[PDB]
């Protein structure tokens, strides 16, 4: 069974696709070597950028598939199938979809709970440990999901910092409070 | 590398810049895939012998008219870029 369905179209596949791995356990080994089989079509740059989107058949597309699979032989059983079928419905250019879903139906499974903490500037490494600290002890992580904090520059964020993972937010910017005021001069 | 050595040998090659290949035809319109340096309302030639003015320009995709016959075109056939606008003699 799927735990919970997110996404929308071309995430039929990916839900699709975690229920058959899951019965073995091993969903891990199926998407890890889904990046790196992925990877080697992108480090094919022609063909692999040019074959993405529809450009030939559906056929000349399933045997772009068998050679894929030739030249990489892990990938796992689940893996070397789905690829059958998207090749067979005649589709490459939501591929990097699939894979990014699955990542992140995965990472429910590993209890993995990935977040941006998005900032104005790159703050220091000790802003960070102490942030990776706080969120723990604050009720949005009640705990037993490992928060991982990714860093990100945004100078669109001026001024302030927004922490975001799951559905939690806390916006604790500068930047909204400008656009709040400027709205608000009348005198 | 022998990644992208095994790609070439099973591929036909394409890209499709500056000729298209059809994708589906009828209602006297066509759907060609590519042709990602046409002009908006330039005249297209088919290889097939019929001549068409591009009019919806969408991403990825352009839709060609058709000025006469239904016949000719058929899906997966080259439609080449005349370059030039539809203008027709005057003097």
């Amino acid at each position: 069974p799927p735990p919970v369905r997110l996404f929308g179209v071309e995430g039929t596949y990916a839900t699709a696709l975690y229920q058959a791995a899951a019965k073995n356990s091993s969903i891990d080994a199926a998407f890890q070597s889904l990046q790196k089989v992925e990877s080697t079509v992108k480090k094919n740059p022609k063909l692999g950028h040019l074959l993405l989107n529809p450009a030939l058949s559906l056929k000349d597309r399933n045997s772009v598939i068998d050679a894929i699979v030739e030249t990489h032989k892990n990938l796992d059983g689940y893996v070397v199938n789905l690829l059958k079928v998207l090749s067979e419905n005649n589709r490459l250019g939501c591929f990097e979809k699939i894979a990014s879903d699955f990542g992140v139906l995965n990472d429910a499974h590993n209890g993995l709970l990935k977040g941006t903490v998005t900032s104005a500037e790159p703050l220091d490494p000790k802003s960070f440990k102490r942030i990776e600290k706080a969120l723990s002890a604050s009720k949005l992580v009640g705990q037993g999901k490992s928060l991982k904090l990714e860093n990100v520059v945004k100078p669109e964020i001026k001024g302030g910092l927004i922490v975001e993972l799951g559905d939690k937010t806390v916006d604790l910017s500068i930047s909204t409070k400008i656009q709040k005021l400027n709205k608000v001069l009348e005198d | 590398s022998i990644l992208e050595e095994r790609i070439k040998g099973v591929s036909d090659e394409a890209n499709l810049n500056e000729t298209g290949r059809v994708l589906a035809v009828g209602d006297g319109i066509a759907r060609v895939f590519g042709l990602n340096n046409i002009q908006a309302e330039e005249l297209v030639e088919f290889s097939s012998g019929v001549k068409g003015m591009a009019l919806n320009l969408e991403p990825g995709q352009v839709g060609i008219v058709l000025f006469g016959s239904d016949r000719l075109v058929k899906e997966g056939e080259l439609v080449k870029r005349t370059g030039n606008i539809v203008d027709v003699p005057v003097g």
